[PDB]
DNA sequence: TGAGATTAAGTTAT
DNA sequence: TTTTTTTGATAACTTAATCTCA
């Protein structure tokens, strides 16, 4: 009867159209709207969904690994960066394709995914891939505007643009491996590539084609490589001297490479990629035994337990070196941004983030422990449920608990002065 | 003017709406009073001044404070106080509906606004002055200032009342009368005027009789009238035509009665007589406004109620009469259905349950038996009620199995002397009741004659007077007056609203007295929370005395003690890990000391978090504690009134009223935890439940393993407060007034949400009773604290704890001795459930009694008792399957019809729906019906019961199974067999026996 | 497309095949009332009672329900008369013209728009006096509306208090929309922008939109 | 084709 | 010749249908 219910039903339908790419907030809003509609109007054609299954392969055709003839039209060829794809509808942080759980992101790329995302409404979602602490975009589903326009907007916003081509001649072209190699060489793209996709006017579903070879040769051993601030990655090394790409620790766990054996790794014109298809729970234990006790896997990467002090806090707070508490609190009070950030965040959360501990594992370790706290400061602790001390990562984390509690005490007694 | 006592309040629904009051004077004059009708709004002074169209009227409400009652989750100790704004408020009256956007207190009614604003009680008597009253009509006055007119109050005085108890009887052919083909046959009236003269008269349609029949009737002493003019209400039997009968009914209904009472008359009787009136001659029943301006026609309208769970469906239908003259039309069917919980709600069942007595055999005969009843056979007052109903009764039920016609009746000054036509019976004391009769109405309608017509007239007048008997037995007038006084509502709808509405009157009174307004902005979110605690029973058979200790009004008292109100909730402090939990607990231990604040540790509302503490302030009393305190005071007053009653009817009425007030308090608490309510508070409900759980746990811990020796009683634990330290003695050794020669040990075995069962190693009823009284006195004086009080209910003998909520025992009350007769009580067993069986109840009663006797005499040395039980069970089952002598009434089940189903195509529906589509009678959305399991007669014993719950058919009053249909005895036997085997100790024998004729594995609790 | 036999004056029932589970009960609800109904003259033509029961039903998506025909004059189908001087049809026409932006129109005959069939709750009335035949049509209207709404996505009704017990009259849940004619509301039906509501409800149920432009005469 | 776990509905105690 | 007001909670058991692995 009124307009509020009309607007509510309109927005319910609008969010019902975009359901494949959504998060928990969208799902609960949809459920609330469905309940309200089925209560007010006594019947609604749609029901409540709780699977929250993410599927983007429906927007793409089958993978092409054989020579084929392209159709007449305009072509905008672009490559795809190898790694896990993080799709993102709108208004939140990026979620993971096929997992549903979202991922915390830096505020800069958060600002980018707020501003350049969906210029008005054209793009359903931007496909972001994270590789070696590098967040870069790839082909995205477009319905109203062209992907070239989105690329131009991102370029004028300073985003990292993949090399894009412009092909208009057709001449009944046959796409073969030679053409793919020539195009890849033309694009340079020292970053690893796994496949390409082209943009055609009219058609909505995109086409993905990849050319490579199996080349089942060998594997020799593994090693660790540094990326940034306490960021380590595993790389497999062979007898030739080159390394095969590893997307994450999950890939190594699935491939369960242990010694110099015969495993399937695909070879391309530039790099090589481990097999994506495949004891069990002890692979991580064997890996940590082979690589060193002073290591632990967190999130998508590795990390090393070191010495935590004023240096880590200053690095995480984006400030210079600090010696005494007086000048430290003076510098904290000098900058409004830092003080507002430390006010908006809890002591425990920032103290954990300074040491780069995992989110869930650290919470479980704390929940399986006992502490004694006086004057809002923790000084003694112990572990009650030792049965949880089977994962080597949690033991490595517990090995630095003294440094963690020292950081916690320092944060508490400086925030007491900062009020 | 002068002294006038109010009777009813009613509104006018015309163009210019008015509010009317009907009153009576001391002499007996009816006076109607008219007031203008307004729409009431509450605004702020700024909004009042910003209203560009000046309001018609406005009053200064005064300075009031508005409080936001939203609840937020706090992860730290930085809690911001609630937004309280003090302003000046205006109560404006508008003759039309205005749409002020910033209006507060929008949940109350205009009629309630008038009542509280003018300081006028809905029921009472006032000395009205004539300066504010203008004589509009002869007997109708107008008052433009009801605030000043009703300023004088006087003590209550009794006034005469007019009653019309009516009952019609129609002639049906197949199974139900129709207004288009089936005409009315009898119409019985019990008419009471303002002079106190009671007249009973039945009208018989002469159109159904021939000339010879009319001549015989007029010779026998029946007055035949030809027109409405000559009709006089002095002959108990009047013959007339249908048109004259309908006109007499119209002129009786159009009169300014005080009460027009019928049983299921709004849906059937009034509708039938109206439709007949507008079909035969086409004239309407006209109701006129007291000022003679608005005239309406009678039209029954339907009101539907919705449940608050699931799809919320539809679960109740009621029918009402529209009239603008102050007369109250009452239907006892809806009142009885809503107030009392019984297997069936038919008139015969209600009469059988209500009117019963114990008769002593006086004489015998070849076919007649003489009974006598007085105060010496049954309780005081039962005999008088039986004699009063016997004045018009015709049939009596003996042993709830034999229906016998009354041959001769004699009403004595102290009881009755009834002669019954029943076969000779042994013993000397029997049970008499006024229930079902053994006459089929359709057959006697098919052969209408003189004697049949007179007998049916007698039955109709019996029904008409039975309406009055049920009106007096249920105390409808007293309940109506009390409800009007308490809920602040007109007498016409006191029983028309549920808990969420009846408390709005007192809520508005309290809010205006405290000058408080409560508002909410954020959307309310619903979360599950835990409830009461039930202890698992330690045994199944006791053969020992068990004492029961129960808290008094546990949850309202918890709310009063903790001051749990939505506007007094400081905040909720929650933790995700143990560092934060320890830090915030240490901070909270000192930030909010508990002489004034209270902190309740609840289960976390989210799986992420591990702790949750809700903080409440006990410095200023909340709204919910005050409402609960008022309701508790009313309940205590009516319980005190109950304690001073001698007759059975007074005791029953007062017990029902105090039970209603207890239910009202419980429902107020539940509304505190109801999301759709305006008093929703998740933290308050959680805190109340948690406090109750800790209280019952504390009581059980203290009582369990406690023994008394010499003059001292030793409690298991220290008498320490489970919430915060108190300045009380915590020693568990207490002086005991019992003699030194007493030594017993107590072991807590069971508990339910406020009740604790203590097992005592004693069998003397008197000693156990006095020890229980001593225990309850001690645990009220020392164990409990503040407003928490406990009581000793009764002592249980031969307790059989079947499950965690089911038990059968014999109860000796607090005021009882060993020689006193114990009362067999059941809680949750298959004797109180309405959907098990009648045969199953008898079998389980007999077998439980036999097992109890065997255990008492000393048995269970081996499986001999199990062998005997199995042999008896098999013999009885085989005999009852082969004989097939039990009637269908022993295998009938009852269920309630509704539409609150999560699945649209529920198997429960499509059974009532198909019944309604193939029968003229209709099962309403709250009607209780009957069903039974049936199958074709040519079906042998089935050991694999598959495709069941589809064989059940609805059994109405007129249902006789044919030779091709039979009762599905397997379903009843399987449920009965599974219950008995659970009471035994042998397993392999029970499983092997069960597996034989039932292809399934037994389930053991 | 055949007919049924009733021992009463009309004896003219347009019985379509799709309406098979109606007549076998409808006569039982009408035989006992027709004799008493025909003794009094009625505003609709007595020979015109069942005229909307011949059209196919598995085509429509939304049905508009009227409580009773006009007190004076009647063509059977709701909101159809060559007079164009009323209170309900004129404001509905004005609202639909504002919605669709069409000014020139002569005749609506809403029965002709595909996907919509008008419905009257009570199938008869009296000259001048309205709502005087509820008893004659209660059960018949209940059964007819249950059958109608059994195979319709959304039901549209006019009136708030008039259509108040509809949630209990029919058992199977269905999307029901109730209107609000002005009466004393001072042209409040203009605020009742329910056509867009039913259109977007059909949109949510992946149904073809109903266009308010097929039923026009020029 | 059996056991076993799950879900919906009904009833009572509190 | 057609219009304002509704709506307590959780816990524990039995019986039955329906889907999945073996
Ligand atoms: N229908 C009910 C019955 C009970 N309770 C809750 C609140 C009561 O405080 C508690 C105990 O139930 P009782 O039946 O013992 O009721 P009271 O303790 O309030 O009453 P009494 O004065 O008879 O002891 O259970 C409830 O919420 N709803
Ligand atoms: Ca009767
Ligand atoms: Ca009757
Ligand atoms: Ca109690």
């Amino acid at each position: 009867t009124s307009s509020a219910d009309l607007t509510n039903l309109k927005e319910l339908l609008s969010l019902y159209k975009s359901l494949r790419f959504s998060d928990s907030v969208a799902i609960e809003k949809y459920n609330s709207l469905v309940e309200w509609g089925t209560s007010t109007y006594w019947k609604i054609g749609v029901q409540k969904v709780t699977n929250v299954e993410t599927s983007i392969s429906d927007y793409y055709d089958e993978v092409k690994n054989k020579p084929f003839n392209i159709d007449p039209g305009y072509y905008i060829f672009l490559p795809v960066y190898f790694g896990s794809v993080f799709i993102y509808s709108k208004g939140k942080n990026m979620v993971e394709l096929g997992s549903g759980n979202s991922f915390q992101i830096p505020d800069e790329i958060r600002s980018a995914c707020n501003k350049v995302l969906d210029s008005d409404n054209g793009i359903d979602f931007l496909r972001f891939v994270l590789l070696n602490n590098r967040w870069i975009m790839e082909d995205a589903i477009s319905k109203y505007q062209s992907p070239v326009n989105i690329f131009k907007l991102a370029s004028e916003y300073g985003l990292n643009i993949p090399n894009y081509l412009e092909i208009e001649i057709e001449e009944d072209t046959l796409f073969d491996d030679e053409l793919y190699s020539i195009m890849e060489r033309s694009f340079d793209d020292t970053f690893p590539k796994i496949s390409i996709s082209y943009i055609k006017l009219g058609e909505l579903k995109r086409q993905v084609v990849d050319f490579f070879k199996f080349s089942f040769m060998y594997i020799e051993s593994i090693k660790v490589d540094r990326i940034g601030d306490n960021i380590f990655i595993p790389s497999v090394i062979t007898k030739s001297g080159k390394k095969i790409l590893v997307k994450d620790v999950d890939h190594l766990i699935r491939s369960k490479v242990r010694e110099h054996t015969f495993v399937k790794v695909k070879k391309k014109n530039t790099f090589s990629i481990l097999y994506d298809y495949d004891t069990r729970g002890e692979v991580i234990k064997r890996i940590i035994d082979t690589i060193g006790r002073d290591y632990y896997v967190n999130g998508k990467y590795f990390s090393k337990v070191g010495i935590a002090g004023l240096k880590q806090l200053t690095n995480k707070l984006d400030i210079n070196e600090c010696a005494t508490v007086d000048e430290l609190v003076d510098e904290i009070n000098k900058s409004g941004t830092v003080k507002r950030k430390i006010k908006n965040q809890s002591v425990f959360d920032l103290s954990r983030e300074c040491l780069g501990y995992p989110e869930a594992d650290f919470i479980t370790l704390v929940n399986n422990m006992r502490f004694k706290i006086e004057n809002c400061k923790v000084v003694n602790f112990n572990i009650e449920n030792t049965n949880c001390l089977n994962n080597p990562s949690i033991e490595t984390i517990y090995g630095n608990f003294n440094q963690f509690v020292s950081i916690f005490n320092t944060v508490t007694d400086v925030k007491k002065r900062l009020f | 003017g002068m002294d006038v006592r109010c009777i009813n309040w009613f509104e006018s629904h015309g163009e210019n709406r008015f509010l009317y009051l009907k009153s009576r004077c001391r002499n007996g004059e009816t006076v109607f009073i008219r007031f203008p009708h307004y729409f009431y709004y509450v605004v702020t002074d700024e909004i009042y001044q910003s209203l560009s169209p000046p309001p018609f009227n406005a009053r200064p409400m005064g300075k009031m404070r508005t409080i936001d009652i939203d609840e937020t989750i706090s992860y730290n100790l930085d809690i911001k106080d609630r937004k309280c704004s003090v302003a000046d408020m205006w109560l404006i009256e508008e003759p039309k509906k205005r749409s002020i956007q910033n209006a507060t207190m929008d949940e109350f009614f205009n009629i309630s606004w008038f009542y509280i604003s003018n300081g006028i009680s809905p029921d009472g008597c006032y000395s009205l002055d004539e300066q504010y009253l203008t004589k509009i009509n002869n007997g109708c006055y107008h008052c433009d200032d009801p605030r000043n007119c009703f300023a004088k109050e006087i003590p209550r005085f009794d006034i005469p009342r007019s009653y019309l108890f009516l009952d019609i009887e129609c002639h049906f052919d197949k199974k139900f009368p129709s207004v288009f083909i089936n005409p009315i046959s009898h119409t019985s009236y019990c008419y009471i005027d303002l002079s106190g003269k009671r007249l009973l008269f039945t009208l018989i349609n002469e159109e159904m009789l021939t000339e010879q029949e009319i001549q015989e009737a007029v010779d026998r002493g029946c007055l035949r009238i030809q027109s409405l003019m000559e009709m006089d209400y002095e002959r108990e039997l009047v013959l007339c035509s249908e048109i004259v009968l309908l006109r007499i009914a119209k002129q009786l209904l159009e009169l300014t009665f005080d009460y027009v009472v019928t049983f299921n008359g709004h849906n059937f009787d009034l509708r039938y007589i109206t439709n007949r009136l507008e079909l035969l001659t086409g004239e309407k029943i006209i109701f006129r406004s007291p000022d003679k301006k608005e005239a309406v026609h009678l039209c029954i309208y339907e009101r539907n109620q919705s449940s608050h769970k699931g799809v919320c469906g539809m679960a109740n239908t009621t029918f009402h009469v529209n009239n603008n003259n102050g007369t109250i039309f009452f239907d006892l069917y809806s009142f009885i259905q809503k107030s009392e919980k019984l297997d069936s709600y038919k008139l015969d069942s209600i009469s059988k349950n209500a009117f019963s007595c114990m008769g002593k055999v006086l004489n015998r005969g070849v076919r007649e038996m003489t009974f006598i009843g007085d105060d010496t056979t049954d309780a005081k007052g039962k005999a008088d009620t039986f004699a009063k109903v016997l004045t018009t009764g015709n049939y009596v039920t003996v042993d709830e199995d034999i229906i016998c016609k009354v041959i001769r009746k004699d009403i004595l000054e102290n009881g009755f002397k009834v002669v019954l036509s029943c076969p000779t019976l042994p013993n000397d004391i029997y049970k008499l009741s006024f229930g079902k009769d053994d006459i089929d109405l359709a057959q006697m309608y098919k052969d209408y004659n003189l004697n049949i017509a007179l007998d049916m007239a007698r039955y109709c007048i019996h029904d008409a007077c039975l309406c009055q008997y049920l009106w007096e037995y249920y105390g409808v007038e007293t309940k109506t007056d009390a409800g009007a006084a308490t809920y602040v509502l007109p007498q016409s709808m006191v029983f028309e609203y549920r808990a969420s509405t009846i408390i709005k009157g007192p809520l508005l009174k309290l809010l205006l007295e405290t000058k408080t307004i409560l508002v909410r902005s954020e959307t309310k979110q619903k979360f599950p929370y835990e409830g009461g605690k039930v202890f698992a029973p330690k045994q199944k058979m006791f053969s020992n005395n068990v004492l029961i200790f129960d808290y008094n009004s546990l949850y309202p008292n918890v709310c009063i003690f903790g001051n749990l109100s939505p506007e007094t909730l400081v905040g909720v402090v929650v933790s995700t890990n143990r560092l934060e939990e320890e830090i915030n607990n240490q901070l909270l231990l000192q930030k909010y000391p508990p002489p004034r604040y209270i902190t309740v540790h609840c289960e976390p509302r989210l799986p992420n978090l591990i702790s949750e503490i809700a903080i409440f302030d006990r410095s200023i009393e909340g709204t919910i504690p005050r409402l609960l305190r008022t309701f508790l005071a009313e309940r205590a007053r009516y319980k005190k009134m109950l304690k001073q009653a001698t007759s059975s009817t007074e005791k029953a009425i007062y017990d029902s009223m105090q039970y209603t007030y207890k239910i009202v308090a419980n429902s107020v608490y539940g509304l505190m935890g109801f999301r759709n309510s305006a008093l929703y508070s998740y933290a308050s409900a959680k805190s109340c439940t948690s406090i109750g759980r800790r209280m019952i746990l504390y009581l059980e811990s203290v009582l369990n393993g406690a023994e008394l020796s010499n003059g001292m009683l030793r409690f298991a634990n220290t008498l320490s407060n489970p919430f915060y330290m108190d300045d009380r003695d915590i020693n568990p050794i207490v002086k005991t007034s019992l003699p030194i020669d007493y030594r017993f040990r107590f072991r807590s075995v069971y508990g339910d949400t406020d009740s604790v069962f203590t097992e005592i190693d004693s069998q003397d009823v008197d000693k156990s009773i006095e020890i229980a009284k001593e225990l309850e006195r001690l645990i009220n004086s020392r164990v409990l604290f503040n407003n928490f009080k406990i009581e000793f209910e009764a002592v249980y003998k031969n307790l059989i704890m079947q499950s965690k909520k089911k038990y059968t025992t014999m109860k000796y009350s607090a005021s009882s001795n060993s020689k006193s007769v114990p009362e067999r009580i059941n809680k949750g067993t298959s004797e109180t459930r309405r959907d098990v069986s009648k045969f199953h109840k008898n079998m389980i009663k007999t077998y439980k009694t036999r097992l109890s006797e065997m255990l008492s005499e000393g048995r269970m040395n081996s499986n001999q008792v199990c062998i005997d039980i199995l042999r008896s069970l098999e013999t009885d089952l085989r005999s009852e399957f082969d004989s097939r002598s039990s009637p269908l009434e022993l295998f009938m089940l009852s269920r309630m019809h509704h539409s609150n189903y999560k699945s649209a195509d529920n198997p429960n529906m499509y059974l009532v729906t198909e019944y309604n589509k193939n029968n003229p009678e209709t099962i309403e959305l709250g009607e209780r019906y009957y069903f039974a399991y049936i199958c074709p007669a040519n079906v042998p014993w089935t050991k694999k019961l598959v495709n069941i719950k589809t064989y059940e058919t609805i059994i109405d009053r007129s249902f006789k199974l044919g030779s091709n249909q039979r009762i599905f005895y397997e379903v009843y036997f399987k449920r009965l067999t599974s219950e008995i085997v659970n009471l035994l100790d042998n397993k392999v024998l029970c499983i092997s026996f069960f597996q034989r004729m039932f292809g399934s594995r037994p389930t053991f609790y | 497309m055949n007919s049924v036999t009733i021992s009463h004056a009309p004896y003219t029932i347009t019985y379509h095949d799709d309406w098979e589970p109606v007549m076998s009960q409808l006569v039982e609800f009408y035989n006992e009332v027709a004799s008493w109904l025909l003794r009094d003259e009625t505003s609709p033509i007595p020979d015109k009672f069942f005229i909307q029961l011949k059209q196919p039903l598995r085509n429509k998506r939304v049905c508009v329900c009227g409580i009773d025909p006009y007190p004076k004059d009647g063509t059977g189908v709701p909101f159809e008369s060559p007079n164009f001087t009323k209170k309900s049809i004129k404001e509905i026409a004005s609202s639909i013209s504002r919605l669709t932006g069409v000014i020139d129109y002569k005749g609506y005959n809403l029965n002709i728009i595909d996907g919509v069939i008008p419905w009257n709750y009570y199938l008869s009335c009296k000259l001048g006096e309205t709502k005087s035949h509820a008893i004659y049509w209660d059960k018949i209207s209940k059964l007819l509306l249950q059958h109608i709404t059994k195979h319709v996505s959304v039901l549209y009704c006019l009136g708030k208090t008039d259509f108040s017990n509809i949630r209990a009259k029919l058992e199977s849940p269905v999307t029901t929309i109730v209107g609000y004619h002005p009466a004393a509301r001072d042209h409040q039906f203009e605020k009742d922008r329910s056509f867009e509501i039913i259109n977007v409800l059909l949109e949510l149920d992946n149904k073809t939109p109903i266009n308010w432009a097929q039923g026009f005469i020029y």
